[PDB]
Order: C-alpha cells, then sequence, then structure tokens
C-alpha cells in the first residue's frame, strides 16, 4: 500500500506525507528527474513523453503523474 | 550478456546502452544517439533515490506510444522501448 505522498507545484513542494515528508533532498531529486523525463521526445514533436512515470527499487517504488505544474508522487511497497 | 537477447528481442522496438558519461554505447531501432544523454541523466538521477548499492533502479515511462524502461546497472545503463 501507500508508504508516503508528495505533491509539488511550480517546482516547489505543496504537500507531503509519510516517508516523503520533511525530505527536501528527495523532493528536489524527484523534481529533477520528473523534469528531465518530461523533456523526453521519442520523435520530433512527440508529446507527451509519458502518461505515467515510475521509479522502482527493491522494496520501495515511486509512482508519478504530472498535471499542469502540479506533480503527484506516491511511495509504494513492492 | 542478456544484452544480446534484448537486441534480438522482436517485442522490443528500440534499445540504447550508455554510461554515466552519456556516450552512445549501442542502439537499435527507435532509440538513437540523440537519446543517449537523456537516458544517461535519467538513470543517474534515479540512482540518487536509493542508498542500497544492491538496488538496480528502474525508470519507467508508461506511454500510449509504447513504454520505455531504463535500468541503471553498474558500468552501464540500458534503455528499452517496448511497443506495448
Amino acid at each position: 500500500d501507500q508508504l508516503g505522498y508528495l505533491v509539488l507545484s511550480e517546482g516547489a513542494v505543496l504537500a507531503s506525507s509519510g516517508d516523503l515528508e520533511n525530505d527536501e533532498q528527495a523532493a528536489s531529486a524527484i523534481s529533477e528527474l520528473v523534469s528531465t523525463a518530461c523533456g523526453f521526445r521519442l520523435h520530433r514533436g512527440m508529446n507527451v513523453p509519458f502518461k505515467r512515470l515510475s521509479v522502482v527499487f527493491g522494496e520501495h517504488t515511486l509512482l508519478v503523474t504530472v498535471s499542469g505544474q502540479r506533480v503527484f508522487v506516491v511511495k509504494r511497497q513492492n | 550478456q542478456h544484452l544480446e537477447d534484448t537486441m534480438k528481442n522482436p517485442s522490443i522496438v528500440g534499445v540504447l546502452c550508455t554510461d554515466s558519461q552519456g556516450l552512445n554505447l549501442g542502439c537499435r531501432g527507435t532509440l538513437s544517439d540523440e537519446h543517449a544523454g537523456v537516458i544517461s541523466v535519467l538513470a543517474q538521477q534515479a540512482a540518487k533515490l536509493t542508498s542500497d548499492p544492491t538496488d538496480i533502479p528502474v525508470v519507467c515511462l508508461e506511454s500510449d506510444n509504447g513504454n520505455i524502461m531504463i535500468q541503471k546497472h553498474d558500468g552501464i545503463t540500458v534503455a528499452v522501448h517496448k511497443m506495448a
């Protein structure tokens, strides 16, 4: 289930819960990544790069969607 | 490695290998030199989200135009485009 929550706006942090709360270093790291990812074009004039963005590890896994300047992240087990 | 098998895989429509250095280390199909840098960056960035050296971080762009899966391995980054 849900291990934590993060939502960003305009690049800044708007809301946070769980493991993701009070973690600036993670916040900006995820923001950096998301921005990079959003800048990904398969072909010329190919938007949007993704509907869903995930980053999976051993036990944790981050799930991100982007809507406007608002970015939504969850931390999950498995 | 499994790399060869990835390359030979007809379910995968693009693949690209690279380094922390962002050089094109071998591509195929829909992925090409242009994407090296970005994939590199992506992988390096995701690896900054774990402290466990045994983790193989994986970045996964899910898209209606096929999925892109990027694994950060030690010494090499593999990106794979699946027309799923």
